[PDB]
């Protein structure tokens, strides 16, 4: 009785807080480089333009 | 006029014209290509005796020595009539119903002018949609900039043309029109508006303009442009109560980001023009009613949110211009709902103006307020209960749960060809807050509880 | 030319957007106002190449072409200061809309229609305060004009003025009538009650002080965990439909403040619109005279030309110092300082500069940075060295609702005081939408010592304890959705049952309620306390042996008490007071 | 001689295009009157043939070409040298603030400067006393160091630099420093903090401050930093001084570079700022440390709020490359109520080697900071398994780190930013909060070492 209350929390903190802070921040990440590349794109047209 | 053979250069979509004189920005042309064939363009800068232009139809297949240039002195303009009435357009006004051709009482900037905000005047006036989900909680009132946030596969147009037809305004105004607008939209979603117009008779009550997705992208960006210039006439001059649906918004911003990538103009956040926010509020803002004239202008912008997601571009910026939301939801649209509107998300910022005795009965306000803290609670019992089975619930929260089920199914649910009277909104409001009891409602004072509580 | 000789006319040879360029302007300078081609639309020089200006135009130039003239004016963008100012709706460039009605005969904005801001018809009274043949320097007074019965228009020297007084006198006049003659080392001046002023310099001040008085904003949240003194500057970051026009709102209505400047930047014109209706129906009832009487209003709406956007802030901050000037405290709401932002990316990518951080051009912080240093506590110039201030209220408006932008970040840099607007509470309708955790004020340490005198009271430690009890909430939150909420201690179920009276009973604040919008400082420190005592006699409670349950089912009544205790009117405190009293003698008989 | 022309070609933003010109040199200093007869100075960024660019540090407002001059000074933007600088506050450009008399400059210094030669260079290692004590023991800072801090908007970092500059001594000795700080962009209330805090302990007689502020012109920050390490090591080496650098803020001063970067259509880096940034900061902050044969000396302690509070930015990244070290601040600390909130496991000393040992400390000071890092590294992490998976899901020993990371938190690192820790208290102190542990676990530390010093 003692361990399923440990391997419930174990549970619940994994599914409550571990796993959507990670697809979060994959988010966060992935529309970070997104636009970081993109903005380096266009001033890499104002170098060509030069 | 003036008649110019000379055309320096043409690159993609723009083409460049020489030893010009008296040409404006914004300024309209025609080319008259060496196949008689004419095309028509904008002139995008001018300087000196050079002026920059793009053509609608593309720079595909002219001969430039062989090809001239005419400025036609006056911008993208629309020919407006009272005669407009149950006619059909294009993105650029010329007509497509293959009726009888229109002379214009007189031509206008589609660009319109700003209304003066003092000469502005606070919306103030409800307006009957038919749907409860709108008419008592998230209220529209004449004047209002009301959005509706859909998405791929939703019935926004089903909820669009229901709108269209069923919305009229109360004390039997015997001029209400609604100007209908499609932007880029399939072959098939503009024959499911036209038709269903038709036979509803709607058509005859409303001015049409109808943009395809092949079309011309400029085309596209000029048809709201087009419609609200309409609205304005009917409305500022004529005094019309008039109603603006426009869809999808969506393929506005695309058509839009595609210009601007044609002019080589840098990409703002996500890629969308970083005046994107500023040329929506040029559309958006065009609504509202004015001191000392009879008539408005209320417009409903229809978009689809990419990926569902609130935070992109499009359907974030339009709420930073609106006066609110109508979020329709796939989770109840799964359920069948019709419409599948959430009241939750959902908002309108001046129904206050639009609710009270006088335009609508004296216990609106009171049932909305009610009618929503109950649900969120019951939604969240029914979300607790679900978590945690049905034996950690309370014995009211029970009934709050149970109560939230026959508001969605019975309440906001009534179809997509139901027309409530508000009156019949309210009233079976109160049949909902029966399943109550007396001493839950404590948003409601007692006075109107004696009156029209079951 | 052809025999006779004028002034210089430019010659416009290119035109994009709100970008002109025009040849001949060789006697222009930079920064120069003009009238842009033929029908003679206002226009800012901001650049020069050879006799060649670059011109920023403030409206439409949908039909200009090349060949069209271009006239300069000579001086910059500049304000008209004086009798006339106050109760007024003004647009960017500070042109009287409800003039600009009248005379176009238009309820729309038309282009090519220069308007005077002020009266320069209107009958005033001046009465003079100070004696001949006085040695005057720049910014003394010399008499003044009752503008509005609230307000004194107070008639100072204008800069770059020193001399003496050789006639003056009380009478009526104009604002373009000499009302005084100055005498200085270059001869002889006339003043008149109008001066006017470059909205781009800031107005000179003999030294900044430290802003250490709080402003009482009648916001509960506010004033007690995120204050902001007199001087001082707040952001207020939040998504749509977080309020932060509502915030705002309620700053201009119950600020203890003399003036209000409300800048409409790139918002709705509704909005506005509001504000020049209800507003003169707002009377407090010690004046008699209406809350229209001590405010400006500048309105640049969205659809409005996106150049004058930054007019609009900058007109309204020097007319906030214009009243700085005369002793006043001036409190300023910009809404919404991105459309700002928004308008200098949108002319940098006309102008081809280059990036800068997320399309804003690289010199956006410092505008920022000079824009909100321009408030603050000062002594104004004159031998009276009297104090101004002005206080800085900025709505940012992120995109969706990320504080990562730019325009957030720099501001915070600057600005001591961020109230955070979470779109979670606004849906939950818990308005103000202020997130208790992420905001925060750097002026709670003063202010706390400053209330503590003024009330007699521990506040700083009363506020201390409330914001620590807020967050045991996060924290306890987080224990709750993985344990659950019965594997907690009686002692901390207690402190969440206190939390919560903390959001419901003190923190959540409708505007919208006649009685609840506003909460005057001696009545937030009752309902504080009364919330306070709750959790101090239940955790004594709960240390005598007493059950969480039944503490909680034997106080229905005071608990009720204490929710409705912000409908309390602020003549019967009270009956807030006297819940310690019947909180004290309930928890008592629990034990029992 | 004097060298003026009357043909301004160009004035875009803080750019201005001179031509017809002869004989001009690059970063040569010039001055920019205008119609009306206002001065305003300026310096050379590009000469080519008979034409000019430069750049104009008051701005650009109401020039009018035609009738503007433009006067080429013959030299660099120099700095006017003193004694009588200390007890003095000037602008950014070094012009006299505080109404004081006229001053009578020794010699004419180019704010450039020039690099130390290595050979010339000797080691610092004389460590001081900050009060302090997660600088003092755990970061040791010494003279002629360039220790940094990094710090983000809000959190409170003149706070810890106030602290520093008034608890500043090093031992050994009686000399007190001579401080100079440059402000840079900062705010009125910023900068105000600094100067009462200065005038309460007296440290603004013994001090020459340059003064940035807000209001001030974003291109006058350019110099500014130079103006106060010129007169840094002018004080330092000339006349034999020892002097404390403060410049804050670090980050406005990269701001300013990447405006005039930007104006000049430059190819960009990072973030848009130049690709010369490593380098333009480095001939700042290399600009300190001692030299043989001169008693005196400069250390430096430059401030810089990390935008996004994000430490691979540009700004705070580059910087960390080139300082020896960096003192992080963070708002996770700063919530706790922890004064000062330093995070110690991602700061760094470069100099704490040879700086400690026996001689200038005791010798366990080498070896308790090395058990400190690895028992706090292990404690605090495992204090987030702890809240999260439940106090009873840890082992005792861990338990036992996990109490000891708390309390390492609470009493080592938050003294108060006016309590001073002479060197001895805080290894005392050091001892007894690691002295809940086992012997067994510490493997870090000498063992005849131990029982002379374990409690
Ligand atoms: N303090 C408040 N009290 C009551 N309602 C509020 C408050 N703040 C915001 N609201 C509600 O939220 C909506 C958003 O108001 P607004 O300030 O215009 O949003 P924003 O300016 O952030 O876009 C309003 O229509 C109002 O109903
Ligand atoms: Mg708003």
């Amino acid at each position: 009785a003692e361990e399923i209350e440990k391997t419930r929390r174990r549970v619940n903190a994994l599914e409550y807080m571990t796993i959507p802070q990670l697809e979060e921040t994959i988010y966060y990440i992935k529309m970070k480089l997104e636009e970081n590349e993109r903005a380096e794109v266009t001033r890499l047209i104002k170098v060509k333009n030069m | 006029i003036k008649e110019y053979r000379t055309i320096k250069e043409v690159v993609g979509p723009l083409m460049a014209v020489e030893k010009v004189s008296g040409v404006k920005y914004e300024e309209l042309i025609e080319v008259r290509m060496q196949n008689g064939e004419i095309r028509r363009g904008q002139v995008l800068e001018v300087q000196e005796d050079k002026a920059m232009v793009q053509i609608f139809e593309g720079t595909s297949g002219i001969n430039l020595k062989n090809s001239s240039v005419r400025f036609l002195g006056h911008p993208l303009q629309l020919g407006v009539s009272e005669d407009m009435i149950g006619r059909v357009f294009d993105g650029l006004g010329r007509p497509k119903d293959n009726g009888p051709e229109i002379l214009p009482e007189k031509y206008l900037d589609i660009n319109g002018e700003v209304i003066n905000p003092i000469a502005r005047d606070y919306p103030d006036e409800f307006i009957q949609t038919g749907i409860s989900a709108i008419d008592h909680l998230n209220t529209l009132v004449r004047g209002q900039k009301l959005p509706v946030f859909s998405g791929s596969g939703l019935p926004h147009k089903e909820l669009a043309a229901q709108i269209a037809r069923q919305a009229t305004v109360l004390d039997s105004s015997d001029d209400f029109a609604v100007v209908f607008a499609a932007i880029g939209i399939t072959f098939e979603e503009a024959e499911f508006f036209m038709e269903d117009f038709r036979q509803t008779g709607a058509i005859d009550r409303s001015v049409m303009f109808m943009n395809l997705a092949n079309d011309p992208a400029i085309e596209r960006i000029a048809t709201p442009r087009m419609a609200l210039t309409a609205a304005e006439y009917l409305a500022y001059e004529k005094g019309m109560h008039v109603l603006v649906i426009m869809t999808d918004m969506t393929n506005y911003a695309e058509a839009l980001r595609e210009i601007s990538a044609a002019r080589r103009e840098v990409p703002g956040r996500r890629g969308y023009p970083g005046y994107l926010y500023t040329n929506l509020a040029t559309l958006f803002e065009r609504a509202g009613r004015i001191r000392g004239l009879k008539g408005s202008v209320t417009q409903i912008p229809i978009l689809t949110m990419p990926e569902d997601d609130k935070t992109h571009p499009i359907p974030d910026l339009t709420g930073y211009i609106t006066e609110g939301q109508i979020i329709l939801t796939r989770e109840l649209y799964k359920s069948g709902i019709q419409p599948p509107i959430d009241v939750l998300p959902s908002l309108s910022r001046l129904k206050d103006k639009g609710t009270g005795a006088g335009k609508t009965r004296e216990d609106h306000a009171a049932t909305m307020n009610q009618l929503f803290a109950a649900y969120a609670q019951g939604k969240q019992a029914k979300e607790l209960a679900v978590v945690l089975g049905e034996s950690a619930l309370s014995d009211i929260d029970k009934i709050y749960a149970k109560f939230a089920e026959r508001f969605e199914n019975e309440y906001v649910n009534q179809g997509f060809y139901t027309n409530r009277t508000i009156t019949e909104t309210l009233d079976l409001g109160w049949e909902l807050l029966a399943m109550l009891p007396r001493t839950e409602l404590k948003r409601i004072k007692d006075d109107l509880l004696d009156k029209y509580l079951p | 030319s052809s025999g006779s000789s004028g002034m210089q006319i430019g010659k416009i040879i290119k035109v994009s957007g709100p970008l002109v360029m025009a040849e001949n302007m060789s006697e222009a300078s930079i920064q120069d106002m003009c009238l842009v081609g033929d029908l003679g639309v206002i226009g800012e020089i901001i650049e020069m190449r050879q006799d060649v200006a670059s011109i920023q135009v403030y409206e439409e130039t949908s039909g200009i072409g090349p060949g069209e003239p271009v006239r300069s004016t000579g001086e910059a963008l500049s304000v008209e200061l004086g009798p006339g100012i106050i109760s007024q709706m003004f647009d960017g460039i500070q042109r009287p809309l409800d003039t600009f009605m009248e005379v176009t005969q238009s309820n729309f904005l038309g282009r090519g229609v220069q308007l005077p801001a002020l009266d320069h018809e209107k009958q005033w009274w001046f009465e003079a305060t100070i004696e001949e043949g006085t040695e005057v320097s720049a910014g003394d007074i010399i008499g003044y004009v009752d503008e509005t019965k609230i307000i004194q228009h107070k008639i100072m020297v204008p800069n770059g003025i020193k001399g003496t007084v050789q006639k003056i006198e009380s009478g009526s006049f104009t604002i373009d009538d000499p009302i005084c003659v100055i005498e200085t080392e270059q001869g002889l001046k006339e003043l008149t009650m109008m001066q006017k002023w470059p909205v781009r310099r800031g107005r000179p001040i003999k030294q900044k002080l430290n802003p250490d008085v709080p402003m009482i904003t009648g916001q509960r949240v506010i004033d007690t965990f995120f204050p902001v003194t007199k001087g001082g500057a707040a952001a207020v970051p939040g998504p749509f439909g977080a309020g932060k026009t509502v915030v705002q709102h309620q700053i201009a209505k119950w600020s203890d403040v003399d003036l209000v400047v409300y800048v409409g930047c790139g918002e709705r014109g509704n909005e506005m619109t509001d504000v020049v209706n209800e507003f003169p129906e707002l009377i407090d009832p010690n004046t008699g005279e209406s809350l229209m009487e001590r405010t400006v209003l500048i309105a640049n709406t969205s659809n409005m030309p996106v150049a004058a956007r930054e007019a609009s802030i900058y007109t309204g901050i020097t007319i906030a110092e214009y009243f700085r000037d005369m002793g006043y405290d001036v409190a300023i709401m910009a809404d919404s300082t991105s459309r700002w932002a928004e308008a200098l990316r949108e002319m940098s990518g006309r102008l081809e500069e280059m990036p800068g951080d997320e399309g804003y051009p690289a010199y956006l912080g410092s505008r920022l940075a000079e824009y909100y240093e321009r408030s603050g506590r000062v002594i104004a110039l004159g031998s009276d060295q009297r104090e101004g201030s002005i206080t800085a209220i900025s709505a940012v408006s992120p995109s969706g609702g990320d504080i990562s932008e730019p325009v957030t970040q720099n501001t915070l840099r600057v600005v001591k005081v961020f109230w955070g607007l979470d779109s979670s509470l606004a849906q939950k309708r818990h308005f103000p939408s202020i997130n208790w955790i992420q905001s925060y004020s750097l002026y709670s340490t003063e202010v706390g010592r400053y209330m503590d005198q003024i009330l007699q009271q521990d506040w700083s430690d009363m506020v201390t304890e409330g914001m620590r009890i807020l967050q045991e909430e996060e924290q306890l939150n987080e224990i709750v959705r993985l344990v659950g909420i019965d594997s907690l201690s009686d002692n901390d179920r207690l402190t969440l049952e206190v939390a919560k009276s903390i959001r419901e009973d003190y923190l959540q604040q409708n505007a919208f309620d006649d009685v609840d919008t506003f909460t005057s400082r001696e009545k937030q420190f009752n309902m504080l306390k009364v919330i306070l005592t709750f959790g101090k006699e239940a955790r004594k409670a709960l240390s005598l042996g007493a059950y969480f349950n039944e503490i909680m089912e034997g106080t229905v009544a005071v608990r009720e008490r204490i929710s409705r205790s912000k409908y309390i009117p602020e003549e019967e405190l009270a009956k807030i007071s006297s819940i310690n009293e019947e909180i004290k003698e309930t928890i008592q008989l629990i034990v029992s």
